[PDB]
RNA sequence: CGAUGUCGGCUCAUCACAUCCUGGGGCUGAAGUAGGUCCCAAGGGUAUGGCUGUUCGCCAUUUAAAGUGGUACGCGAGCUGGGUUUAGAACGUCGUGAGACAGUUCGGUCCCUAUCUGCCGUGGGCGCUGGAGAACUGAGGGGGGCUGCUCCUAGUACGAGAGGACCGGAGUGGACGCAUCACUGGUGUUCGGGUUGUCAUGCCAAUGGCACUGCCCGGUAGCUAAAUGCGGAAGAGAUAAGUGCUGAAAGCAUCUAAGCACGAAACUUGCCCCGAGAUGAGUUCUCCCUGACCCUUUAAGGGUCCUGAAGGAACGUUGAAGACGACGACGUUGAUAGGCCGGGUGUGUAAGCGCAGCGAUGCGUUGAGCUAACCGGUACUAAUGAACCGUGAGGCUUAACCU
RNA sequence: AAUUCCUUGUCGGGUAAGUUCCGACCUGCACGAAUGGCGUAAUGAUGGCCAGGCUGUCUCCACCCGAGACUCAGUGAAAU
RNA sequence: ACACAGGUGGUCAGGUAGAGAAUACCAAGGCGCUUGAGAGAACUCGGGUGAAGGAACUAGGCAAAAUGGUGCCGUAACUUC
RNA sequence: AGGACCGAACCGACUAAUGUCGAAAAAUUAGCGGAUGACUUGUGGCUGGGGGUGAAAGGCCAAUCAAACCGGGAGAUAGCU
């Protein structure tokens, strides 16, 4: 109903390079 | 031939004149009556039922008081039977004593293992644990992998994990009977046999001769 | 597995259980009923009844051996002077557990403990 | 119970004093060695003037065990450290000229004849 | 750790099957009050066997 | 248990001296060697005393040429032969345990002389 | 590419046989021990460390052997993050430079509460047909299957000597698995004791609270290993490679075409465990129920009154049974639990009083006092009389014996 | 060598065993003198290596004390 | 964003032991932190102890264990003294 | 005397574990560094976005920074989904 005012950071764990 | 039902009582040891102690537990072997002879014509195999012990006269069901009364044995605790070798017969209401372990050297012992309940892999099937420190996280004692990838995509069944352990009927074979006392129902057999105190064992002469 | 064990943990450490089951001995002597949870009365039979029973004789090591136990000098008074004489003939078994159906905040089930006595 | 990286004191007169066991003979993927169990170990301090040197292989024999031996009646055997005795690798042949502290009776295998004979009990 | 598919009506009353209790139907009757009651507990007034115990 | 008890009590022996830990102890112990037998003497210091019925025991620990040497004896085996006493310790604790670290002047102990 | 985490290590494995060991054989330039090569064989077993992130490899020391491969180069919703592979910094080299370099160093966030399949455990429901309580047969399934050394044979056969068997028997080990707590031990924050600081019970003495159980010393029962017993089989059946007997086709020869023999840890059984939901639902023993009215769309039908047995469940006391269910014992015609009495065990000479000492303290009473789970007893307390579920002789067809 | 591909250069020390570390040689792919060269006592939550003590890190885990997990009563989510 | 294990400047600050505003136990004073009751499985978290061995673990002694105060004696290489 | 030493308050965050739909949009527990100084802190000011400030990391500038936030050009453009 309400957007997230707040979208969390994530990060990259694995690089699959 | 036929096995005996007892009870385990504790365990003690022997002093022999040679100076070596023998580690033995005692059964109490008191008279095992038979209840009812089975024969090939009617049972299609033959088997003798015995009983031993007794019974409060208010907790035994009329189908059970029926029954002994037939066999005009007197009421005991639960019922065993033990397959016949074709080279003896028995009587109803016959009373076995343990005095036929005289002439054995080996005996199998059969009886309930105590129960531990559920009970870990670590402890169940001996997995090693994995390290302690160097980063482990919540993975100390925990069984690991369980299966290799997509390929099999499944888990082979008769998987070790963890389970309740104990409090199945197991058999050690093979024990060196010590001694038998016929007048006080004692049977001294050398090591531990599965089971507590106070426990129903079943005792047969050793059939790996 | 816990086989042959005995003794309830009751959720909590050493110290507290001991101070409770202190605390509420005395409460039991000093009202001789009391109502508690069932498990709580019946671990209490395990350390008042052996109270009642140094009480059948009265000496100086037993008064300072029951002061050391519930560390009230009332509940020491009450043993000794009443509790001792009044089961002087009796063989143990001076309580009783009466289940009382269940609390309502938590749906414990509830029971009264309470001496064999209170005949008046 | 005598393992891999153990410290153990000298009962002959070889001139070592202090050696680690490095691997224990017998059987594969054996644990620890017992009371009279052959071992592997090298020397880790010696007498200067002494026939074996630092820093080499030779197998030995136990002969005491803080463990303890257990005795058939149930009485058990135990001491305040460990000891073995040297050897010579072909053949067993303890070198040393005397061995000092008790020995154990476990060691009478119809071989171990001239260990007990230069022990000072038993 | 989370579902592919949402299970059915049908699959959660399968499960809930299992969740329906159990009535008491063990009323016993008291032998001087006539008081129904819990067997093994005292009754609302505070009687058991018969005798009073609570006095209260 | 009643069973148990009376198997136990034929075996034991009633020629048991009554020692306490810390009473200097010398144990006649048989010795085999193929076919002959012989009485050998241990002498030492009981540490610790194990009161079981035919299962109680006990250790003595007894200064050798270099090491102490401690040895469990089974009271009631049949190859302890006798138990004398010489000494009688003046200590106050059921184990003599802390005596293994002590050594030299630290390892004696006063006499009860009761 | 609207995301399949890609090297090693750990834990856990499973399959193939192109077999590393153990087992059975052919040939040998096979005297014997020890080998070489090939065939059959996958039952079990098939290292520990140093260096490096390493797999690998080199090295050290063991073993009967330290097998080769598949499984997303098995396995990160199981663990780690050392290498590689973000952002910092430096070296060498390339570039005027920003920067770059399978060039090298120092440092550098690894998320998920399991719906389904699967797997390891454990229950409820119904079925198996009158119901109930027991004991079994066993279809079927699973577990286990490893082996060294020493001695005898015998110092025999063999061999110029040096060296040194086959087959068979006994003893004693390693690794692995099952069980157990009698012994040796660990643990034992529920037992006893010592002791430091402080607060409190009027104060001394004596005790309790708190300081990681305050710090320690022992230690009961349980659980437990390092402790102690036991196991791997023997035997039988059919075989693999192989060796054969007799024997023609093909007058001979030939293990094969007919026929008859042996022949391996492989296969089936033997050993242990699960097991009649084995819907193909099995067998045996014992126990309980054998009263009346009506109705119709007269059916293996429905309704009412009276009886509800065997047994079960529920509740309580509980257990060496247990996550909860379940399982076992007991409920007064009673030792199920608690307490109590006695004993044992453990700790170790209580408090009080007396004596000696200026005192700390010591001695006597005193191996005292206190003792958890242990052992043998004892109805002292709690396990209530009852209610609840479960019925009233159990279908049709056919066959065989009484009638 | 914080610089070295070939390379775990060669020899020695240390270990039973040392691609790491320390010392020496120079065949310096591709060190070098204020984008400073070589030493340097003291200092460093700085990199590497070795030794004594110490230990459940480990061989190999066992028991115990608490908080969750489990059952009952009340309240009652989330990603998908 | 919450009746949120966080953050927020200054003043007063007692007794016993202690060098001390550290630390332990307390006074004045204030609180038991707004879900409880049972059971006493695996496993996770925070801790205690441990036979024999003592880094064999591991990329690496990571983490744990250990040392720990006062007074006296004594104290190396090297050095900018 | 000392950008001196040990160590609380205070300031900071080297290691480990827990926690990752947490108590918390970087915390807690046990250790750890500085702790008379180039220290720390309260209150109030000044520096404004191709600009500030920076013991210099492309760090920080209201939980957002290799060019902050808000409104407008604006329905920018999108051979792409």
């Amino acid at each position: 109903n309400n957007r997230p005012v707040y979208i969390p950071r994530p990060r990259p764990p694995h690089p699959r390079l | 031939m036929i096995g005996l039902v007892g009870k385990k009582v504790g365990m003690t040891r022997i002093f022999t004149e040679d100076g070596v102690s023998i580690p033995v537990t005692v059964i109490e072997v008191e008279a095992n009556r038979v209840t009812q002879v089975k024969d090939l014509a009617n049972d299609g195999y033959r088997a003798i039922q015995v009983t031993t012990g007794a019974k409060k006269a208010n907790r035994v069901t009329k189908p059970e008081a029926g029954h002994f009364a037939k066999a005009g044995v007197e009421a005991g605790r639960g019922l065993w039977e033990f397959r016949l070798a074709e080279g003896e017969e028995f009587t109803v209401g016959q009373s076995i004593s343990v005095e036929l372990f005289a002439d054995v050297k080996k005996v199998d012992v059969t009886g309930t293992s105590k129960g531990k309940g559920f009970a870990g892999t670590v402890k169940r099937w001996n997995f090693r644990t994995q390290d302690a420190t160097h980063g482990n996280s919540l993975s100390h004692r925990v069984p690991g992998s369980i299966g290799q990838n997509q390929t099999p995509g499944k888990v082979f069944k008769g998987k070790k994990m963890a389970g309740q352990m104990g409090n199945e009927r197991v058999t050690v074979q093979s024990l060196d009977v010590v001694r038998v006392d016929a007048e006080r129902n004692l049977l001294l057999v050398k090591g531990a046999v599965p089971g507590a105190t106070g426990s129903d064992l079943i005792v047969k002469p050793a059939v790996k001769a | 597995m816990r086989h042959r064990k005995s003794g309830r943990q009751l959720n909590r450490n050493s110290s507290h259980r001991q101070a409770m089951f202190r605390n509420m001995a005395g409460s039991l002597v000093r009202h001789e009923i009391i109502k508690t949870t069932l498990p709580k009365a019946k671990e209490l039979r395990r350390v008042v009844e052996p109270l009642i029973t140094l009480a059948k004789t009265d000496s100086v090591a037993n008064r300072r051996l029951a002061f050391a136990r519930t560390r009230d000098n009332e509940i020491v008074a009450k043993l000794f002077n009443e509790l001792g004489p009044r089961f002087a003939s009796r063989a143990g078994g001076y309580t009783r557990i009466l289940k009382c159906g269940f609390r309502a905040g938590d749906n414990a089930p509830m029971a009264y403990i309470e001496l064999v006595d209170r005949s008046e | 119970m005598i393992q891999e990286q153990t410290m153990l004191n000298v009962a002959d007169n070889s001139g070592a004093r202090r050696v680690m066991c490095i691997k224990v003979l017998g059987g594969s993927h054996r644990r620890y060695a017992g009371v009279g169990d052959i071992i592997k170990i090298t020397i880790k301090e010696a007498i200067p003037r002494g026939k074996v040197k630092k820093g080499d292989v030779l197998k030995a024999v136990v002969v005491r065990t803080k463990k303890g031996v257990r005795r058939p009646d149930g009485s058990v055997i135990r001491f305040d450290g460990n000891a073995c005795v040297l050897l010579n690798n072909n053949s067993e042949q303890p070198i040393g000229t005397r061995i000092f502290g008790p020995v154990t009776r476990e060691l009478r295998s119809e071989k171990f004849m001239k260990i007990i004979s230069l022990a000072p009990e038993v | 750790a989370v579902q592919q598919n949402k299970p059915t009506r049908s699959k959660r009353g399968m499960r809930r099957s299992h969740d329906a209790l159990t009535a008491v139907t063990s009323l016993s009757v008291d032998k001087t009050s006539g008081e129904k009651h819990l067997r093994h507990h005292i009754t609302a007034d505070g009687y058991y066997r018969g005798r009073k115990v609570i006095a209260k | 248990s009643n069973i148990i008890k009376q198997l136990e009590q034929e075996q034991m022996k009633q020629d048991v001296p009554s020692f306490r830990p810390g009473d200097t102890v010398e144990v006649k112990v048989w010795v085999v060697e193929g076919s002959k037998k012989r009485l050998q003497a241990f002498e030492g210091v009981v540490i610790a005393i194990r009161n079981r019925g035919l299962h109680s025991a006990f250790t003595v620990r007894k200064i050798s040429n270099g090491e102490g040497v401690e040895r469990v004896f089974q009271t009631h085996s049949p190859v302890v032969d006798s138990i004398s006493v010489k000494r009688r310790g003046a200590v106050r604790k059921a184990k003599l345990y802390y005596l293994r670290e002590r050594t030299g002047k630290a390892a004696r102990i006063k006499e009860r002389l009761n």
